[PDB]
């Protein structure tokens, strides 16, 4: 009988534990039980209840200690003894997290079998030095065409996406995975990027959908997906960025190349705030704790690219937050915005004029740019750079009598603008990205009819692969053009256009 | 199909309040003299075994 | 009961602390009953405060709360009953009718309380509600199971909006519905009641097909709070055990995070952006990820929400524009310009209408819909300065279909008979693709702007084309 | 060993026993079967079809 | 059969053309295309007479 198994488990468990710290409540409210006893504890500590609850302890006072309940307060009542696990924080770490959703303690959400790890260390540890830390020589490709050209990203290389809310904010994050799983094919370890999703906030259904997505693409094979879901305690959500580094440590330690995408470090921030507020600690700037930017600013130093000394391995980071009206002035966003080296921002009006992804070119930077880019891209998108902000400047003057040069601009503007709009959930190879790129710097569609431009380029990919597919994989494997490449490539380019 | 599954669940409930009814019987006996005395003797073992 | 027996001590407002003797420990969430000429005023443990002094929350009212008065522990969360006489009675708090049908048949009773069901139980949503009305379909499709969220203005037909989902929607779909009042007047309450006895759906003999849990304004914050989860059990319920899908409707949930607001200031939990609750997040989202599609049962809640000075970036609205699935935005601009519904096309948007979801047809025509309604929306400006006399002859045409389209979305409802005296229009899905695919082809340019105005489907357009042309 | 006295003797001295058939059909949808796929009578009898389409018509231009 | 209906609508429409006053047309055609588009949206409801007995 199901009952038989169960309470063999449960006959299991008659261990008897000399505690040599126990604690007492001795009132518990908001979650904020305030204990009596616990003198050996350390900061931080990980303590089971007899509720067997687990808690933190954020304030040593000095006759009690006021623990935060992980859990809820439904289980919890007064005088319960406080065992002392005696351990700070820590959380498996190891290699089999790939293709597995956990929630923040490490236990599987998707229950699919006990976590594989090699270890359980602490998630408090500190970043990598700055003589540990060495230069992003390596580029890292979404599938974007845009985004891989005109904002190229690197690994070990931290850049915000700060954007509208959930307004593709989860698309943009995913194609990044899906163009990861052509690269996770790829044997190097450096482009064997281990992707880490960690979904604050975000609700178990919404979580599903990602999974079933995940899992639709295969993506998770390499995929690991921290949830610290809405129902989730804010106490995980808290230490759910600072847990998920941990993970990231060991395959950055282990050399190899890995990407963590905090979405959305907003909702970290909320969960500090109702943390803070409920433990007395002061409020600060939007309501929010003082030392928020503390938090965020030892999160995102720990990823990080090292030196070469150091094995030579990263974690490339894409944070998201999520600007709830566009606020960078927001006191999250400003200090985020400082900490990050890049930034994307998506901006609404394009998203409602269909340009999905809705990519705001101006407000996205990158500051480490063409170290983390390909030659080739490098080469036939400085002239695309340039195109598109005339384009932005042009367009504004779009509206009656206008000069020929005005109008050139105009149609080759909105071409290349059409030219870099991509539709949902399809990722890209670089080969791919810089023939079309090309093709548009050199006018050739822009020439070209917009209505013609979609159905050009999906006949332009096939006519690349049927003419010289051997272009197409040089360009891949050369990875810089040579003049006969552009050459050649430009016959091809003018070949397809006169059809 | 529903309702058969359901009375599964329930059983398991009615499992859970004839367990109760056992926890009762064992506080009646002295079970609750012999066992608590085992308890004794072997926190003191344990306690020995410190 | 207990024989914990509690002494009230300090009577402050709602909040009331307790002085439970020596050698006897309550439990956090437990419901205690006072014998009171109020009945048992019923009270939440929500602190201990410790020496068997709790500090909980009162559901009515404190007046002529005598010192040191005797409060039995009746211990965890208040167990309301369920049943399936649930269904056509409106139900208080603390469970009881309201319509004083009597007492709701108690085959089983629940807490309050649950918690929500875990990540490997949710089972996703992927299937398309209807709910004919046209603009809702094509621009924001909704989708069974859904969490649709109606933020929009102060009752401005938001009530008008629901009752027309129970018109179509609910009375269509077998599976029961729970109308949930937080905090909403008893004057919309027996129009409510007396409306959804005419339509039938409540039926006093003989089951209604839903169930109603009014709480009201006049009550202490503390039970506007927690009518919610109450409502929330009712549903599950129906959901896990009779497994019959819920067509969940609540008003309005900007109530609910008012009501949290008022206790947490009253239980001394500094309040956090724009007085709201420390907690706010978390209880928004513990709410919403109890309501799911579950296996067991799916359920679809259609959230009221008040956007407070119709500012949606305040951060109630806007922490629970997240976990919402199907966000609906209802607006006074294009209700005063004649146009019901009320509903801001652009700002709707449900998250299903993605190219394949919705088939590529429905989706290249509301894709089509979109940038004409943009491309209006973009030459307003340029009318207002320039005047629309420069302007392109198909930006001309694009405007015209703009204006045909604006009053395309003029469609009657049944439930604004009451209002307008206009009856309402169901148009198909297949027929509102068509009649908006027809209008942006230009087949429909010859029909007047009136002929377009306050109809239906592509018949109805008609056929008050040739009304006009007569 | 407390956790053994207790289950060992209540899974052992105390099982439950399935309900009537009526208690899990009172629970249940019962079933009755839909009747009939529906059949309509003949109609437009007679030479009343005949000759009300022959005047009728002259649905035809001058 | 159902071809021929269709085939023989369109035909109508330019043979009423040539006898112009039609109204009969009108309520030919709608039912045709009615019932066939009706009886096979019918019969691509169906569930034929079927029950489970291998699972259920």
């Amino acid at each position: 009988e199901v009952s038989s198994i169960l309470e063999e488990r449960i006959k299991g468990v008659s261990d008897e534990a000399n505690l040599n710290e126990t604690g007492r409540v001795l009132a518990v409210g908001d979650g904020i039980a305030r204990v009596f006893g616990l003198n050996n504890i350390q900061a931080e500590e990980l303590v089971e209840f007899s509720s067997g609850v687990k808690g933190m302890a954020l304030n040593l006072e000095p006759g009690q200690v006021g623990i935060v309940l992980f859990g809820s307060d439904r289980l919890v009542k007064e005088g319960e003894l406080v065992k002392r696990t005696g351990n700070i924080v820590d959380v498996p770490v190891g290699p089999g997290l790939l293709g597995r959703v956990v929630d923040a303690l490490g236990n599987p959400i998707d229950g699919k079998g006990p976590i594989d790890a090699a270890g359980r260390s602490r998630a408090q540890v500190k970043a990598p030095g700055i003589l540990p830390r060495r230069s992003v020589h390596e580029p890292v490709q979404t599938g974007l065409k845009a985004v891989d050209a005109l904002v190229p990203i690197g690994r070990g290389q931290r850049e915000l996406i700060i954007g509208d809310r959930q307004t593709g904010k989860t698309a943009v994050a995913l194609d990044t995975i899906l163009n990861q799983k052509r690269w996770n094919n790829g044997s190097d370890e450096s482009k064997k990027l281990y992707c880490v999703y960690v979904a604050v906030g975000q609700k178990r259904s919404t979580v599903a959908q990602l999974v079933q997505t995940l899992e639709q693409h295969d993506a998770m094979k390499y995929s690991i997906i921290v949830a610290a879901t809405a129902s989730e305690a804010a106490p995980l959500q808290y230490l759910a960025p600072f847990t998920a580094a941990s993970i990231g440590e060991w395959f950055r330690d282990n050399g190899k190349h890995a990407l963590i995408v905090y979405d959305d470090l907003s909702k970290q921030a909320v969960a500090y705030r109702q943390l803070s507020l409920l433990l007395r600690r002061p409020p600060g700037r939007e309501a929010y704790p003082g030392d928020v930017f503390y938090l965020h600013s030892r999160l995102l130093e720990r990823a990080a690219k090292l030196s070469e000394k150091e094995g030579s391995g990263s974690l490339t980071a894409l944070p998201v937050i999520e600007t709830q009206g566009g606020d960078v002035s927001a006191y999250i966003p400003t200090n985020v915005i400082s900490i990050t080296d890049g930034q994307i921002f998506l901006e609404a009006e394009l998203f409602y004029k269909g340009i999905r992804p809705a990519i705001n070119v101006g407000l996205s930077v990158s500051r480490v740019g063409s170290a983390a880019q390909v030659k080739a891209l490098k080469q036939v998108a400085g002239s695309l750079k340039l195109f598109l902000a005339q384009y932005r400047e042009v367009a504004a003057f779009a509206q009656s009598d206008l000069d020929a040069s005005t109008k050139q601009t105009l149609v080759r503007g909105e071409r290349l603008t059409q030219l870099l709009k991509q539709n949902q959930y399809s990722p890209l190879a670089t080969e791919e990205q810089v023939p079309l790129i090309y093709a548009g710097v050199n006018g050739h569609l822009d020439g070209i009819e917009l209505s013609r431009i979609g159905e050009f380029e999906s006949s332009f990919l096939s006519y690349l692969k049927s003419n010289h597919n051997e272009l197409l994989t040089e360009i891949r494997e050369k990875g810089e053009l040579s003049k006969e490449l552009l050459a050649s490539l430009k016959s091809a380019t003018e070949s397809f256009v006169a059809t | 199909v529903r309702y058969e599954a359901s009375l599964r669940q329930l059983e398991q409930r009615q499992l859970a309040k004839s367990v109760i009814s056992r926890v009762q019987s064992e506080l009646g006996n002295p079970k609750f003299q012999e066992k608590v005395l085992q308890q004794s003797i072997s926190e003191i073992e344990q306690l020995l075994s410190k | 009961s207990t024989p914990i027996t509690g002494k009230v001590t300090a009577v402050i407002g709602a909040i009331v602390d307790v002085h439970f003797e020596q050698s006897e420990l309550p439990a956090i969430l437990n419901a205690l009953e006072i014998k009171t000429p109020q009945g048992k005023l019923v009270l939440e443990v929500a602190q201990h405060l410790g020496e068997n002094t709790v500090r909980t929350i009162a559901m009515d009212g404190t007046e002529g709360l005598v010192r040191g008065e005797k409060v039995l522990d009746t211990g965890g969360p208040i167990s309301v009953p369920v049943g399936r006489e649930t269904l056509g009675r409106i139900i208080n708090v603390i469970g009881e009718p309201i319509d004083e049908r009597g007492p709701i048949k108690s085959k089983l009773r629940k807490p309050i309380h649950a918690d929500p069901p875990s990540f490997a139980e949710q089972s996703t949503s992927a299937e398309i509600l209807e709910t004919g009305i046209k603009v809702v379909d094509l621009l924001a499709p909704y989708a069974r199971g859904g969490k649709i969220g109606l933020f929009g203005g102060a009752g401005v037909g938001k009530t008008v909006f629901i009752q027309e989902l129970i018109n179509n929607i609910a009375k269509a779909h077998g599976g029961f519905s729970v109308f949930t009042g937080v905090g909403e007047r008893t004057r919309e309450g027996n129009d409510l009641y007396r409306e959804m006895k005419e339509t039938g759906v409540i039926n006093l003999e003989g089951e209604s097909k839903v169930a109603l849990v009014f709480g009201q304004m006049n009550e202490p914050p503390g039970a506007r709070a927690r009518v919610a989860l109450t409502g929330l059990t009712i549903a599950e319920y129906f959901r896990d055990e009779e497994g019959q899908d819920v067509l969940l409707f609540i008003d309005n949930i900007f109530r609910f995070t008012q009501a949290g607001s008022e206790v947490s200031a009253l239980l001394g939990r500094i309040p956090s952006a724009v007085g709201y609750q420390p907690t706010l997040a978390t209880d928004m989202g513990l709410l919403q990820e109890r309501i799911t599609t579950t296996k067991k049962g799916s359920v679809t809640s259609v959230q009221a929400v008040y956007v407070p000075a119709d500012d949606l970036t305040d951060p109630a609205p806007a922490t629970t524009f997240a976990h919402l699935d199907a966000t609906t935005v209802l607006s006074r601009g294009i209700s005063e310009l004649g146009i019901y519904p009320a509903v801001d096309p652009l700002d709707s948007k449900s998250r299903l209408l993605d190219a394949a979801v919705v088939g590529q047809e429905h989706y290249d025509v509301a894709s089509k819909v979109q940038e004409t309604l943009q491309t209006y929306k973009s030459l307003q400006d340029i009318i207002a300065i320039l005047g629309m006399d420069e302007l392109s002859e198909q930006d001309k045409l694009t405007v015209e279909r703009a204006r045909k389209i604006q009053r395309f979305l003029s469609q009657p409802f049944a439930v604004a008979e009451v209002f307008t005296g206009i009856p309402g229009k169901l148009v198909r899905l297949k027929d509102t693709v068509a009649s908006f695919k027809a209008v942006l082809e230009g087949k429909y340019d010859n029909i007047p702007e009136h002929a377009f105005y306050m109809v239906g489907g592509i018949e109805d357009v008609v056929a008050k084309a040739e009304k006009l042309a007569a | 060993n407390v956790i053994q006295d207790l289950y060992l003797r209540e899974l052992k001295d105390t099982k439950l026993a399935p309900s009537t058939l009526q208690d899990a059909e009172g629970n249940v949808k019962p079933w009755n079967p839909p009747q009939k796929p529906n059949l309509p009578e003949l109609e437009l009898q007679g030479p009343e079809a005949l000759k009300a389409y022959t005047e009728q018509n002259v649905e035809t231009a001058h | 059969a159902k071809s021929a209906a269709n085939k023989l609508d369109w035909a109508k429409v330019i043979s009423s053309l040539r006898i112009t006053g039609s109204t009969a047309t009108q309520l030919s055609s709608f039912k045709k295309r009615n019932d066939e588009a009706r009886r096979q949206l019918l019969e691509l409801q169906s569930q034929p007479t079927e029950v489970d007995f291998s699972h259920y």
